[PDB]
């Protein structure tokens, strides 16, 4: 019970002795393994002669939020996949380590981040979201030279990462320090402003030149039916953000008396991915005597990465896993207006590969606390309706195109979780990254000047 | 009856190879053409650092020069020529007292 650091890649100054044992290799895989592009041979070289600022120059040009993305990023998936020193007995290079090191002087040094000195304007561009794909997006359009709001629903800033990645992988100064750098730029928030009922794509065209849609995955998955936290059964929506109320200083002002939120006995988290494992973990963190990660699917195929799942692992949380197929979920028993136990059926593999659920295997797991990490998903009607006219997939998320990010509308890009295509940090900052551009193209094209094609 | 002005070019070099860019110059120039930091480091270094070129290995897999989305230099396109059955090449290391590099103008 309490959020100290867990991350195993968090380095002193003592990333020194990484960023020498750095190959620092031409062409490095590992930096077209990243999805911002960053150049982790020149930011590591650099800290390796201890010219922190360098480091932290060369980072945040490729991405906005690098403080972040150092900590968060699921690097075994990414850079540190391709790094060729993984041949060697020491193994791969934490890029992520250094990355948040050099970062982290460089939040210390207290630098702003000025502008470039001039382009198009800017008519009002407008920007749905404060999480990472927005500012990023916001960032690189604000070096462009634009006026550029972001509208958020929430009273805080800086979406998942201050609302649900917890204190101990993610500390919040992190986050306020990235938006504080995009703030320099001169780029506006506005915090209780919703894209829905009170803003809307029709109401922005009232006057504004352009649209960027970063709204996230708002809610979250399905089977638990009317049930309250006060029974037991809280969504990771409900549960996280609560944990990263009480848990982070500056998120909110108001300081959640309630406290951490009380949980008491068996706590079962239904989920592979990310979420379930932090819930897993801030679980223990809010008193839970025990916490079970049950898995439709097999061991072998957990969603998220071994670095995170290793974190549960050491918790000593427990996994009921096996077979492909679900241990699926089939009812929550509350008896004492509290949940007693989650009924299950067992789910298997068939050579088809396609799972299937026996109905005469159940198990009865008792438990005191549940917790839904199935994921999210958007659902709220009046917000998709926000959104017309722009078209739709069969998805029923934002179709865009894959290069562009333009959105049917031509005036409306979008791009982060909402566009479901991708569910990292890096990716929806590199999702603003290559927006911006575009937005930048149409808006000067308004202006009637033109954009190279290279872009830069 | 021969000049040979090697003492005295030896002489200047000694009193000192000059520089006269300011590294925003060098930066800008290079930059015309294309140079790189691979081209630096990988390449330019070794040679002062070791007085040898650069040793690698696996294959060229970029593409041809004319077939390139890059800046590359005429040198590129100019390929080497070498000996096959014809004639034999030569060790310049184990036999370099035959050859020579001397110029005369
Ligand atoms: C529990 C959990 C753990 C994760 N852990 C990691 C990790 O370790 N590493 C990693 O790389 N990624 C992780 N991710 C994924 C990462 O957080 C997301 O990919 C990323 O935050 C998506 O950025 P975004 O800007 O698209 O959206 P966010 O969803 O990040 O941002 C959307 C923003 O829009 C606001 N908003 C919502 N609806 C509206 C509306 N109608 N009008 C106006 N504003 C609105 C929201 O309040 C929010 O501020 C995790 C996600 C979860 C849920
Ligand atoms: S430059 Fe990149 S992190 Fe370093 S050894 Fe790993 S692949 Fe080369
Ligand atoms: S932003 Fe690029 S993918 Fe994340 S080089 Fe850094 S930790 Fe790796």
């Amino acid at each position: 019970q309490d959020f100290a650091e867990i991350y195993a890649r968090f380095s002193d100054e003592r990333a020194n002795e990484q960023a020498n044992r750095c190959s620092q290799c031409g062409v490095p895989f590992c930096q077209v393994h990243c999805p911002v592009s960053n150049n982790i041979p020149d930011w590591l070289k650099l800290t390796s002669e201890g010219r922190l600022e360098e480091a932290y120059e060369v980072s945040q040009a490729t991405n906005n939020f690098p403080e972040i993305c150092g900590r968060i990023c699921p690097q075994d998936r990414l850079c540190e996949g391709n790094c060729v020193i993984e041949q060697s007995t020491h193994g791969a290079v934490t890029i992520g380590s250094v990355e948040k090191y050099i970062n982290d002087t460089a939040w210390d040094q207290g630098w702003v981040k000025p502008r470039t000195p001039s382009r198009e304007l800017g008519l009002s561009v407008g920007v749905i979201g404060a999480g990472p794909a927005g500012l990023a997006a916001a960032e690189e359009l604000r070096a462009k030279g634009y006026e550029v709001h972001v509208y958020d629903r929430y009273d805080r800033m800086g979406g998942l990462l201050v609302y649900g990645i917890p204190g101990f992988k993610l500390e919040k100064s992190v986050v306020e320090r990235r938006v504080k750098l995009l703030a320099d730029a001169g780029v506006i928030y506005h915090p209780n402003f919703e894209v829905g009922r009170d803003a809307s794509l029709p109401e922005l065209r009232r006057k504004h030149v352009a649209v960027l849609v970063a709204t996230g995955v708002y809610k979250a998955r399905d089977i638990k039916a009317p049930g309250s936290g006060l029974g037991n059964i809280v969504a990771a929506l409900d549960y996280l953000t609560t944990s990263n109320k009480v848990s982070l200083g500056d998120t909110v002002e108001a300081y959640e008396n309630g406290s951490l939120n009380a949980a008491g006995k068996h706590v079962v988290v239904l989920g592979g991915g990310d979420t379930a494992m932090d819930c897993v973990r801030t679980a223990i963190r809010q008193g839970a005597t025990s916490v079970k990660c049950l898995y439709r699917r097999d061991r072998k195929n957990m969603p998220g990465s071994q670095r995170e799942v290793a974190h549960a692992e050491e918790e000593g949380v427990e996994f009921i896993w096996q077979a492909a197929p679900e241990g699926f979920t089939g009812d929550t028993v509350v008896t004492g207006v509290r949940a007693v136990r989650i009924h299950l059926g067992v789910a298997d593999a068939t050579g088809r590969q396609t799972p299937q659920v026996i109905e005469g295997s159940e198990f009865t797991v008792q438990a005191d606390l549940v917790i839904k990490a199935l994921g999210f998903e958007p659902e709220d009607l009046p917000n998709a309706f926000d959104e017309p006219e722009l078209k739709v997939t069969r998805w029923g998320t934002l179709l865009v195109d894959h290069r562009t990010k333009m959105t049917n509308m031509d005036g409306v890009f979008a791009a982060g979780d909402i566009v479901r295509g991708a569910s990292l940090v890096v990716w929806a900052i590199r999702d603003g990254r290559d927006a911006a551009e575009g937005i930048h193209a149409y808006a000067k094209a308004k202006a009637e000047a033109p954009v190279a094609v290279a872009a830069e | 009856n021969t000049t040979h002005l090697d003492e005295l070019v030896k002489t200047a070099s000694l009193k000192g190879e000059p520089s006269d860019m300011d590294k925003a110059e060098l930066r800008r120039r290079q930059q015309a053409f294309g140079l790189t930091m691979e081209d630096m480091e990988l390449i330019l270094h070794p040679m002062v650092e070791d007085g040898k070129e650069a040793i690698g290995s696996m294959g060229d897999d970029s593409p041809i020069a004319v077939l390139s989305d890059k800046y590359r230099g005429l040198h590129h396109f100019f390929r080497q020529n070498f000996s096959q059955v014809t004639n034999p090449p030569i060790d310049s290391l184990r036999e370099r007292r035959v050859m020579s590099l001397k110029t005369r103008l």
